[PDB]
């Protein structure tokens, strides 16, 4: 029962290497990535594979931070750098972490 | 003659594989099929084709003199730079064409499609024209200087309009791509090792059949990118139809200089012409997206994939093969 | 005799591939293996088998008269409609069988399994029985009128019980399926093109080996659908055991009419009988789910996959092949 | 910092074409799709591929709407049309969109 | 409009069989699984496939429970059993189920 | 002599496939390529190699006497138990080595790599050394008693330090693994059936080519596990370099007992030595993770994959093949 903020970044698949660098620079303890599909305004993709077989051409990042101010600092760094040229959405929900060794610490939560 | 030779070579290649699977994939995608080739199969096919091309180009290099492959390597570097500079002064001087979109389009038309290069080697085999076996190793020497020149020249233009770019990380990303790493692996195993047993049993008898599936994929790719081409200009349609033919004719003239100087065979200048006629498709647009992020990706992906690759396989391969039947009749 | 011929043909096919991999996949799935064949491999195998069948059926069509394939095309349309009407009057008149579940089950038993049709062509080759090479092109002419008839008749029954359906979108979805689009691609490349070089090198030497992997998949499929069959009735077990044999005997009698009238060979009436004995399994149940959503999917998937496909490969293939050794001995 | 509602639809894989049509008819700006697995009451599937290799036979839709009334209008249209015959669950959580061009508009959020 | 708790378990791919057993023992009506990637402290994996092609080596469970006390009882059973030796995080968010036959019942929600 | 024979056999195997693709995959992974082989392709390759090994080992069993394969089956069970007991008394008596990590490492070095066993059969074929065709069926008789012994002995040690384990579910999980189920399927189809037609057409001509892709994968695997080896000790590097050679020399001495007693051929004692030198890397670490969860997975995966498999393919295969040229010259 330790309160957290769940930041979600949905963007193009090509930015997997660059956004995982930004998360590791901000002091976040980890992240989770999925390959997803979806539709929006900038729907054209180029992933290095054939587009006709590229049904899931997005990534969904999921970052749990202890503070709200850290999760807005990752989102400000991603959206300034890439969201003028790449497709993307960033939203944040509120969660509570029950277990986890690097989040709650060795003391526990 | 010339056009008497071309038209019966055009229907002669439509009555054959490697173009019929291109048309057949384009027809069933237009009819709206749910048939998809999985992405795991498309990755291992490009690996299998480019390893075989690398194994031959390197089983011939260790026998070679390394001065016969001096002028074709020099000419294919120049062609990668010149094609981007042609699109700077012709395509970008048109009314509704952005300059940063034309430099990204010319960078894709300077880069090479490995799907088109593999289609040119198989057509040379069943037309019984001998070529240098290391001519597939000219593929990184045109692909990489074209993508570097497009990123460098566009970043100069963006700083001019506002009022430096690191070149070696662009070459490092292109060498580490999945297509070009498979060929360089094949080049090294051809030179330093004796891979003739696995080549004659696996990579050579499976070449023409795996290419017919890749010809089906490239062509379902072409129909899916036509809708991106309605959103840019009508001058990208005119560029993508005639620039594969013009870039092939400049490369054929540069190949005839090497033919008269180092004995570079006429089957090898067809390989040089089709490589300069092809446009990248898969390995290129991820490099140009990171290098030129301000470019509209509907402009250069829609130009190179929907039109430029069917023109290079459909029109340019039987044109330059039929041109090398005229020269070489005595 | 007849049953003297059948039993040594039954153990003769168990001592061979294409049935042993069916049994071998069913045994290791019962023993609880974690071996899975990936979904990308299963998609490219169905593509490779159905393109080869299409290439032969179409390299023979352009030589054909198009009147020899008039009565087998007419008879395979009638068999697709008649099989759904047999299940309307026999299976649906049973105590705990819903009528909308029997019409969906009869629609799957009228449709064709391409896995069973490919297993019948390979057994005819190594039993050395000649067949018409276009007999694989009878596959859409039974598969599609059976799925249309099941959706049309069930939607009439649901409006009768409450107190119109668009037929052409059902035919459009069936033509655009990944299995049937691969055969139609192969048919078109056989007729209008000359694909003999890629056929003899790739699609023909890889046929019997890729079929043995698909025989392993269909059979791990059969064991995973037995638990769905405990939740419907015991009359779906009795239907799935004897209806592949009855539908094959009606098709064999209809094939002997075409044999005495247009010279349709005895190897082709075995193809017509096994096609009418097979039940979809893959491409069918997605069509019947959208068309008849009120049907219990444990009823028709559990009937056609767990029992109906091992009966058609295990029992019906050596029965109708051994029947065509009796007729044809003079 | 623009408040939103996150609608999630988890259903069978065969309804990918029909549910993406309903979302585009309601005025939602986009969606996200994943291939998922899972267990429930209606566990039998038919996806057009072998069931033994079909370990992820569901879709998870994720739709972010500005209004609560729109997200309930997509859910009422899906559950009336398909949830009598197909497997499915629909839930809704509350989120806040930090970035995104078609959601927040060109003005920003 | 029936309130629920969304429990999320992110852990190694090898525990897919054992954690789905724990969820079915606690009285939860179902779950959802995804194959995900991600980074944390215990990053070494062994899934039975080559690690170089194992880009998504985690599972994300998603369990919707009616009561908060049930979702903490699944999380206490998983974290005691496996989280001393395996990588993992468990968090819980709050949601509202709009539709679903085994969750809301035949009466409706 | 002995070391005169070995060094020209070492460069003789580097100038060949099956080791060059191991080195070639290790070089391009060190240079940081983005080339990946998809996981669906890696699963079907292990299926194709282990089914072929099972089909030969079982087409020879039904001709065999079942007393020639009594002492090699007895000796390969003993070697699986003895290797884990060697690591208990040598590796675990070192300063910064945990005892529960050494028992998990010795369990992986007792288990067998099917990638290394397939590399030993192909090198014996092109060195023209005959071996017993059922020698591939010794693979479960060493793999399973080694993983059971590591789990049983480590769980005894954890209860000793605190102050019972079910053996048959460990054997049940190992038999149901995707690698070992493919071989047992091939064994059963070789004995009870006649699979010679699909074997000579599909599984045998595709063996050496599919192995060269798996040699590329194992080697990109080796470079990705070197970073796990910096976090344990420097004694896991010394163990992984010399324990494949020591376990092969104990197996070669045990194989020479069977050669002098039942006529077990000298090509079969090379198969017994390389199987005893290989470490699992694929099916092993998931079994030892569930069985011994308290072990550090960087210790035994980093030891067996980064060093132990390139040593067994690179050093141990041309060592024990070249040893069997010395014995067998009269
Ligand atoms: N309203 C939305 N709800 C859910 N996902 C969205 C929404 N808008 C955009 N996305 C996701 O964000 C990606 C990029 O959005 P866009 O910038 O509109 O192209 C899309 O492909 C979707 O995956
Ligand atoms: N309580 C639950 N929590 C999470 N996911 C669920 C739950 N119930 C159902 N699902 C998902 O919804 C799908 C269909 O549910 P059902 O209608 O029960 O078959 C399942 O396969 C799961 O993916
Ligand atoms: N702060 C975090 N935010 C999101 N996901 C996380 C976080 N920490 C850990 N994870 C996930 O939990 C897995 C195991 O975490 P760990 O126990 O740190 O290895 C990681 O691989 C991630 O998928
Ligand atoms: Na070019
Ligand atoms: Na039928
Ligand atoms: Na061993």
């Amino acid at each position: 029962a330790k309160p957290a903020n769940k930041l979600v970044i949905v963007t193009e698949k090509i930015l997997l290497k660059k956004i995982a660098k930004i998360i590791d620079e901000s002091g976040a303890k980890g992240y989770t990535v999925m390959n997803t599909g979806g539709k929006g305004s900038r729907n054209v993709r180029s992933s290095g594979q054939p587009n006709t077989s590229d049904i899931e051409a997005n990534i969904k990042f999921e970052i749990l931070t202890e503070t709200r101010e850290m999760a807005e600092e990752i989102a400000d760094r991603v959206a300034v750098k890439y969201f003028n040229d790449y497709a993307g959405i960033i939203y944040i929900c509120s969660a509570e972490v029950l277990y986890g060794h690097t989040f709650c610490g060795p003391e526990g939560c | 003659d010339f056009l008497s030779n071309f038209l019966t070579d055009f229907v002669g290649q439509l009555q054959s594989p490697t173009l019929a699977f291109l048309i057949g994939g384009m027809v069933i995608a237009a009819l709206g099929t749910q048939l998809v080739i999985p992405e795991a199969i498309s990755t291992i096919i490009v690996f299998m084709l480019l390893t075989k091309i690398g194994l031959t180009g390197g089983m011939a290099i260790r026998n070679s003199n390394l001065t016969e492959m001096l002028l074709p390597v020099a000419f294919s570097v120049i062609l990668g730079i010149l094609i981007v500079f042609i699109a700077r002064f012709t395509l970008a001087k048109l009314p509704n064409v952005r300059t940063v979109d034309a430099l990204a389009t010319g960078g894709l038309f300077g880069a090479v499609s490995g799907s088109t290069m593999a289609a040119a080697l198989t057509t040379l085999e069943e037309s019984k024209i001998s070529y240098e076996a290391w001519a597939g190793a000219l593929y990184p020497f045109m692909d990489i200087p074209a993508l570097v020149t497009a990123i460098v020249v566009a970043n100069i233009y963006l700083n001019k309009r506002k009022r430096r770019v690191k070149i070696w990380p662009i070459i490092e990303e292109s060498l580490q791509g999945p297509a070009l790493s498979a060929m360089l692996l094949g080049l090294a195993l051809g030179i330093f090792t004796k891979p003739e047993s696995v080549y004659e049993g696996f990579y050579d008898p499976l070449f023409r059949g795996l290419l017919s599936i890749l010809m089906l994929i490239m062509g379902m790719e072409a129909w899916s990118r036509i809708g991106e081409l309605r959103k840019v200009a009508q001058w990208y349609v005119v560029y993508s139809l005639i620039a594969p033919i013009v870039h092939g004719f400049i490369a054929f003239g540069l190949g005839m200089i090497a033919h008269y100087a180092t004995g570079f065979s006429l089957g090898g200048v067809v390989v040089l012409a089709v490589i300069a006629a092809s446009s990248s498709d898969i390995s290129g647009p991820p490099t140009l997206r990171a290098g030129i992020p301000s470019a509209n990706p509907s402009a250069y992906i829609g130009s190179s994939t929907a039109i430029g690759t069917p023109i290079a396989i459909g029109v340019c391969i039987p044109l330059f093969i039929g041109l090398a039947q005229t020269l070489g009749a005595g």
